[PDB]
RNA sequence: CGAAGGUGUGCUGUGAGGCAUGCUGGAGGUAUCAGAAGUGCGAAUGCUGACAUAAGUAACGAUAAAGCGGGUGAAAAGCCCGCUCGCCGGAAGACCAAGGGUUCCUGUCCAACGUUAAUCGGGGCAGGGUGAGUCGACCCCUAAGGCGAGGCCGAAAGGCGUAGUCGAUGGGAAACAGGUUAAUAUUCCUGUACUUGGUGUUACUGCGAAGGGGGGACGGAGAAGGCUAUGUUGGCCGGGCG
RNA sequence: UAAGGUGAUAUGAACCGUUAUAACCGGCGAUUUCCGAAUGGGGAAACCCAGUGUGUUUCGACACACUAUCAUUAACUGAAUCCAUAGGUUAAUGAGGCGAACCGGGGGAACUGAAACAUCUAAGUACCCCGAGGAAAAGAAAUCAACCGAGAUUCCCCCAGUAGCGGCGAGCGAACGGGGAGCAGCCCAGAGCCUGAAUCAGUGUGUGUGUUAGUGGAAGCGUCUGGAAAGGCGCGCGAUACAGGGUGACAGCCCCGUACACAAAAAUGCACAUGCUGUGAGCUCGAUGAGUAGGGCGGGACACGUGGUAUCCUGUCUGAAUAUGGGGGGACCAUCCUCCAAGGCUAAAUACUCCUGACUGACCGAUAGUGAACCAGUACCGUGAGGGAAAGGCGAAAAGAAC
């Protein structure tokens, strides 16, 4: 996926970070609610946002 | 508090207690977990951002974790922070 | 009758806490021996 | 300490000698001196903790060369 | 770089199995393998009352040693030992006995 | 087609020993001649583990005390419910600090723990339970003391100490009644309050400290006098006519 | 590199992948809460409380950064006190702490032995303290030798338990010389001609070699016993590979390996070649280390305990010559020989192993071996420093006993 997220800016990658922490926590309602089932989506996510930080730490200028 | 990223980590679950269940019934009151180093006022702001009610006040503690057993080792389960967020009128979820 | 040990918390951290034996040289080297050993529990502390 | 500042001299260890040859050890201190020595190099009175050897070396070398060296060395007088 | 892959044919070696051939199902990791109708044995399944409630005397297959299994040849018909080679340009397993690819 | 190891038997040498074979065991052993030793145990009030004897003996931990009916249960002297009985009541009652850390409440279980049994338990397992502007801590102030930039001192370590900084057991703002859960409540709910700061608007105005003055701010004993907490009696109300 | 995986207890769920971003391995990166030298102030470690500067704002409040001490350099600033100085603020650079042994230095016992014991021994040991490095220290003769010569320091073997010292008791105990390992010499106290012709050192490039992943890697069947063959019997083959380890008993040919031949995008070490800055060769003139050598007094180190006692260090008091001079050659003197202190630097041979990899063992094999083969510096004991265990083995495979 990293490969795909490079073409995007700074923003429009802001962007997508707030929408997985979203998608997290909405993820983390129904898991602690009990009613989830696929329990393999919050490992998804939360690398996903790994992914997005690291690129947001890459672009940054370091 | 203001920042939505740290809103969108404050909150963990809801808590589903007998004692949450006639809250809810009697003080319109809805009991989460939190984290533990959540304030009274980014509670607040989570529940009023995230779940889109309005909130009247906000009581916590913190409960210690019990010394578990589990064959011959002894385990410490993890502190946690429950928030009884009171809201005005109006719940949804 | 009045036994030896009469527990106080705040007496217990201020003689054999950690920031006492970091006051002196000789506490330095105590903690020094009890990590060389591999203590667990370097201090009465928690 | 009891430091020559001059020349560096300590108490050193050593033995009473007893006439039965016991040896119970002792210290040999300097003979150390508080002196205010007028240097007109700043026109000034500079104070040094110095032994009376310490001071024949003053006169011989100069207050200015002693004071060369100790700021060499250090020694904030 | 395993000689015996995912679904080959193998021949068992050793065991009370031997001479019996079959088609691997699994390949775990502490140098066992799965072959479909080799090492049977009887499990006495206890029943419990949530999830596959039904117990009973169930024949199922125990893991046989990687070793104790060769890869069939089916032109010669016999056991024999794997090789590789780099054929075009990617590693392929080749019959020790008749030098063919796999 | 049965090694080491264990356990019997038979034979054999002057002895430490050797040999053979039945059973057990289920995988190693090792001639001969040389070589090297952590090389031989009955004792050291030897060291460690197991197991006996005393012996089914003493004891079962305040002489405040128990009896019966019903219930659950595989089983009841001990658990639950009930009625009688007895003990404490300046405590053996209620509440805090300290110390402890889940022992708290519910459901379940009785191997071990409980000096007996145990359905019970501060026991095992699981889930639940600790809600604060006003309570306490933190916080602002300091006492004894501690630490302590520069500094003085000292073979090194380091000792003492100035400015200052910590340091309560002391000083510094403010909330009370009633209801409520299985377990929290001056925290939740109901009602009625109080406190201290930020910012706005409005009206008036000389405001300003690391400084000055007041207050904070203080001992022992004794006596009253005025009150209240509280108790008793009477009136009133509700029930009764034994 | 890959057809299998998402660490183990440890099953299950939800998934991921199967010709290449599943996984795993190595290089380089990013993230790296809080305490802890802890460094914004404080503190009963993992907590409490801030200040300044930017940037957001729903006007609720937020996010990031900096803010310790000391040392050195500079800049401004600056008392009593006129110039000055102490001092103050700011800025850059550096240090602080931890770590097993080896190393240098500052201090420094007693038990014990002497059949008591005081000089002596134990011993400059144990222990405390300061400091550095991968090594440290020492090091290029004011050294020995003996009238012949050698030629810096360091280490090993002899000399030699010798000469000596010694309540001449206990005990301590050299050196000269010889054989070896290694071998390296220089610079300043200053001028000229010749100036950067030696020379290291920091910091770039090319080629060979190494480490951090990895590739390939030969050759066996039939039959008997057996639960099972790798055992027996028979007949074959590989071997630059018969090290070792697994596999249902003991396998060269089943597996993983081994001999052997190969491999790096990236990082980095080692050698050469090869750069930038900067340190400056050679000849000639000179000069050539003073509160120093030496001495009185008191101690100490030298194998040497003050003795007839040379030499070395210095706490105290003194104190030359200075190349036509001075030190040493074990009291002291004369001659002779030899060297030139009172300024520095310098690899190798030497010492040790917290840690890393490979290999070995007439080493232990669960009361042994580390205290610890196992969730051990644990449980447990103590205020604390500190002390400190017991505890391995089903079976080839859970096929761990449906009913």
């Amino acid at each position: 996926k990293a490969k795909e997220l490079r073409e995007k800016s700074v923003e429009e990658l802001n962007t997508e970070l707030l929408n997985l922490l979203r998608e997290q926590f909405n993820l983390r309602m129904q898991a602690a609610s009990g009613q989830l089932q696929q329990s393999h989506l919050l490992k998804q996510v939360r690398r996903d946002v790994a992914r997005v930080k690291t690129l947001l730490n890459e672009k940054a200028g370091a | 508090m203001i920042r939505e990223e740290r809103l969108l980590k404050v909150l963990r679950a809801p808590h589903v207690s007998e004692k949450a269940s006639t809250a809810m019934e009697k003080s319109n009151t809805i009991v989460l977990k939190v984290a533990k180093d959540a304030t009274k006022a980014e509670i607040k702001a989570a529940v009023q951002k995230l779940f889109e009610v309005e909130v009247e006040v906000v009581n916590t503690l913190v409960v210690k974790g019990k010394v578990k057993r589990h064959g011959q080792r002894i385990g410490r389960r993890s502190d946690w922070k429950k928030a009884y967020v009171t809201l005005k009128e109006g719940q949804n979820l | 009758m009045k036994r030896t040990f009469q527990p106080s918390v705040l007496k217990r951290n201020r003689s054999h806490g950690f920031r006492a034996r970091m006051a002196t040289k000789n506490g330095r080297q105590v903690l020094a021996r009890r990590r060389a050993k591999g203590r667990a529990r370097l201090t009465v502390s928690k | 300490s009891r430091v020559c500042q001059v020349t560096g001299k300590r108490p050193v260890t050593g033995n009473n000698r007893s006439h039965a040859l016991n040896a119970t050890k002792r210290r040999f201190l300097p003979n150390l001196h508080s002196h205010r020595f007028w240097v007109e190099s700043e026109k000034r009175f500079v104070t040094l903790r110095v032994s009376a050897k310490g001071m024949r070396v003053i006169d011989k070398k100069g207050i200015d060369t002693v004071l060369a060296e100790l700021r060499a060395r250090g020694e904030k007088y | 770089a395993a000689k015996i892959r995912r679904d080959d044919e193998v021949i068992v070696l050793t065991g009370k199995d031997k001479g019996k051939r079959g088609k691997v199902k699994n390949v775990l990791s502490s140098g066992k393998v799965i072959v479909e109708g080799i090492n049977l044995v009887k499990k006495h399944q206890k029943p419990v009352p949530a999830l596959n409630q039904p117990g009973g005397i169930v024949e199922k297959e125990a893991a046989i040693q990687v070793s104790n299994v060769a890869i069939f040849n089916a032109a010669t018909g016999k056991a024999d030992r794997v090789g590789f080679r780099f054929e075009d340009g990617k590693k392929v397993r080749f019959f020790k006995s008749n030098s063919e690819t796999i």
